[PDB]
RNA sequence: AGCGCCGUGGCGCAGUGGAAGCGCGCAGGGCUCAUAACCCUGAUGUCCUCGGAUCGAAACCGAGCGGCGCUACCA
């Protein structure tokens, strides 16, 4: 089981369990997003939509039922680099790199990265779609 | 003083080299 | 051609079997090491200190034979928060022809005043010098006051320290300057992990072993390998524990009390409750002979707030129903021994974690629950527990004025706030009852990294008494 | 191609750099 | 220690009083010069172990097994 993080090598910190794919038909039903999205304090569709937004294919997604469904060949190693991508820009903070960060709106609608240890409200990419993707369903309450 | 622990220590080590020699 | 459980039960007639204690005997004559009290009851508390993961109820277990539970789930494999209880009986040999070393037996509860010998070829009885009770403090750092008042409670101590893994074990030390504090001078080291080892290696840990303990208080400690899984050096742990370890004074002058630290509510599920018991305190009578049906009360008991915001404290009066030692129903109690007693109180009362760390009073004594105590407190230099990867130990910074606190006095957990700080003496507010009775050591602990850190030891002087309301 | 397209993303692209400057100075 | 839930063909739900259910799976075929979409046809199974009720019980019930959601460490 994942230590979280990729090229990162401690025997202390705050877990991640990797995520895997199987096929249907093609599209790959990926089982461990719930867990994963637990683990980082981010619903399940930020991890399901920057999956696609890093690769840029027809995806498929439903909370309420766990079906999962990301269209493409991916090995493992190739979807775990891109949630590897989604925990470095979205899940860890800056100062000491904590794997519990959640995302927050303010007054003004800029979407932070905001964490718990250090605490401070990290300034987010808003320059990606997965910015756009969470400012759509508030987190939490519209999902 | 710890001269009365050594003695049982010995004492350990004959038990192990007695009940398991493969270690 | 005998079972098993045939045989046991006849060795068991033939050695004279658990006698019934007696109703009402000359109290002014008896001896914690009278045969009247050492087969139904411990008069030594003995407690064991380690780092986590060390397996110190594993050591408890090889010697008595009686599990401490190890409940919760959760609790099953990590840190339990409770103590562990379990009753061990030190059985010696008569026979002076078999060696000294292996004389010395430990057994069960269960076990009879004279059972046969076990060393093939010894026709000799075992003779019972003294029953004693086992308490497995916690070997973690969130959970520290349950390790103190354990330490409050202990009569003996018992160190476990691993040797295979790095020398400098804070949390031991920890374990034994809390012993320190509360006025215990009677350690025994065990080296837990033997087998794995080079005969070199068991040297020079024993070396540093020895070189770590010289500026402590405790100076002429034994230190005795014994292997938890092996299941041997169990007889020279006893002997050690019978020569070094006599009985501190506790004789029947000093008035009654109680000091309960577990609760244990008695409802037996699935059955109809028409047949039903009462609810069982765990605690300790550090100094009191209680007997069967006598009239008692939790002196911070009921916790309540009026709306006004202020605390009101409703002591649990209570009739004994029943006191539990050992293993039998007993008539009286013998200090120096935790001793469930099973009272009339609520199911609920004794439900969680509740009584934890009160002050019970029998019928005929007056404890002061108080709001406002003046304490004499003293404290180290370096914090114990902070593992420091080279750099000087964190100093311990002086108190400051409104500070939240865990003030251990005796067992209770008490968060106090700080009013002053002086050279030696300080004042503590508690939002939570605490009462004095004598002296009562007490210890002091802070928040300083996220968990709780020992920091002093404390002595009550003065304080502002609440009269309880009738 | 829609030159529509490449010149609102170059105006995009340019507002990003705007900000990322305003978030820097 | 007791109560509420469940018992798959490879997976999610369902009717459980006419006896193996669909989607999704898959092997194969159809369509297209070709692939998919689609179209279709087929293969795996002891609704858990054993009884009562019934013409018949996977099914109504039960005399228990295996696993779960609470009470809560319950002398
Ligand atoms: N190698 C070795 N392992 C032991 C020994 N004794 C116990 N263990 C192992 O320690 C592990 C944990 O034992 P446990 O008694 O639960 O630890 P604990 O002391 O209660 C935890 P804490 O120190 O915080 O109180 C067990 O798996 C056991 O096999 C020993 O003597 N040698
Ligand atoms: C942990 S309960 C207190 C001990 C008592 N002898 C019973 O058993
Ligand atoms: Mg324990
Ligand atoms: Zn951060």
């Amino acid at each position: 089981i994942n230590i979280c993080r990729d090229n990162h090598d401690p025997f202390y910190r705050y877990k991640m369990p990797p995520i895997q794919a199987k096929v249907e038909g093609i599209k790959t039903a990926v089982l461990n997003v719930a867990d994963i999205s637990h683990a980082l304090n981010r619903p399940a569709p930020y991890i399901v939509k920057y999956f696609g937004f890093e690769l840029g294919a027809q995806t498929s997604i439903s909370v309420d039922k766990d079906r999962y469904l990301v269209n493409g060949v991916h090995e493992p190693a190739k979807l775990q680099d891109v949630l590897d991508g989604f925990i470095n820009k979205f899940v860890l903070c800056g100062s000491c790199k904590n794997p519990e960060t959640e995302i927050i709106i303010t007054k003004d609608n800029d979407l932070v990265r905001d964490c718990k240890a250090c605490g401070k409200r990290t300034p987010m990419d808003l320059r990606h779609k997965l910015s756009s993707f969470i400012l759509k369903n508030p987190p939490d309450s519209v999902s | 003083v710890g001269l009365p622990y050594s003695e049982l220590l010995s004492r350990f080590f004959n038990i192990l080299r007695t009940n398991n020699p493969e270690l | 051609g005998e079972t098993e459980e045939e045989k046991r039960k006849r060795e068991f007639e033939e050695g004279g079997g658990l006698p019934e204690q007696p109703l009402n005997p000359d109290f002014s004559k008896l001896n914690p090491l009278s045969a009247e009290i050492i087969n139904r009851q411990a008069t030594i508390n003995i407690g064991t200190i380690g780092h986590v993961a060390h397996g110190k109820s594993t050591v408890v277990r090889a010697i008595s034979g009686v599990q401490t539970v190890r409940f919760k789930d959760e609790l099953e494999r990590n840190i339990t928060i409770k103590l562990g209880y379990a009753n061990a009986k030190i059985y010696k040999c008569q026979e002076p022809t078999c060696p000294e070393p292996d004389c010395y037996r430990s057994f069960k509860s269960d076990k009879e005043i004279s059972p046969k010998c076990q060393r093939p070829g010894c026709p000799g009885r075992y003779k019972l010098v003294r029953h004693v009770s086992f308490v497995d403090c916690p070997g973690h750092d969130i959970l520290m006051s349950t390790m103190l008042s354990g330490a409050a409670v202990m009569d003996a101590a018992l160190l476990l320290i691993a040797g295979n893994e790095s020398c400098p074990q804070p949390q031991t030390s920890e374990h034994l300057a809390a012993i320190e504090i509360m006025k215990l001078k009677h350690v025994i080291i065990l080296q837990n992990k033997v087998d794995l080892m080079r005969e070199e290696s068991a040297l020079e840990h024993q070396k540093s072993i020895l070189k770590f303990i010289r500026g402590t208080i405790a100076d002429g400690a034994p230190i005795v390998p014994i292997s938890a899984q092996l299941k041997y050096n169990i007889d020279a742990v006893n002997e050690f524990i019978v020569k070094t370890i006599p009985v501190p004074p506790r004789d029947f002058m000093i008035s009654p009390r109680l000091i309960v630290i577990r609760s244990f509510d008695v409802n037996k599920p699935g059955a109809e409750i028409e047949d039903l018991k009462g609810g069982v305190a765990g605690g300790s009578i550090l100094n009191g002979v209680f007997k069967l049906g006598d009239e008692i009360e939790i002196r911070p008991g009921i916790v309540t707030k009026d709306d006004k915001g202020k605390i009101q404290c409703k002591p649990i009066f209570s009739n004994i129903v029943s006191l539990f030692a050992e293993q039998n129903d007993l008539k009286f109690a013998v200090p120096g021994g935790l001793i469930g007693v099973g009272t009339k109180v609520d199911p609920t009362l004794c439900r969680a974690d509740r009584l934890v760390g009160q002050v019970v009073g029998a019928k005929g004594h007056l404890p002061n629950i108080y709001t406002d105590i003046e304490i004499n407190y003293f404290l180290l230099r370096r914090l114990l527990g902070v593992k420091t990867d080279g750099q000087k130990q964190a100093k311990v910074r002086k108190l400051e004025p409104n500070e939240v606190l865990m003030v251990n006095i005796g067992s209770t957990a008490t968060g106090a706030r700080v009013v002053a700080v002086k050279a030696d003496m300080a004042r503590l507010q508690l939002t939570s009852p605490a009462c004095t009775e004598i002296n009562e050591k007490i210890a002091l602990s802070r928040r300083i990294e996220k968990h709780w850190r020992l920091i002093g030891w404390a002595t009550i002087k003065k304080g502002t008494t609440l009269e309880p309301i009738a | 191609m829609r030159a529509k397209w490449r010149k609102k993303r170059t105006r995009r692209l340019k507002r990003k750099r705007r900000k990322v400057r305003a978030r820097s100075k």
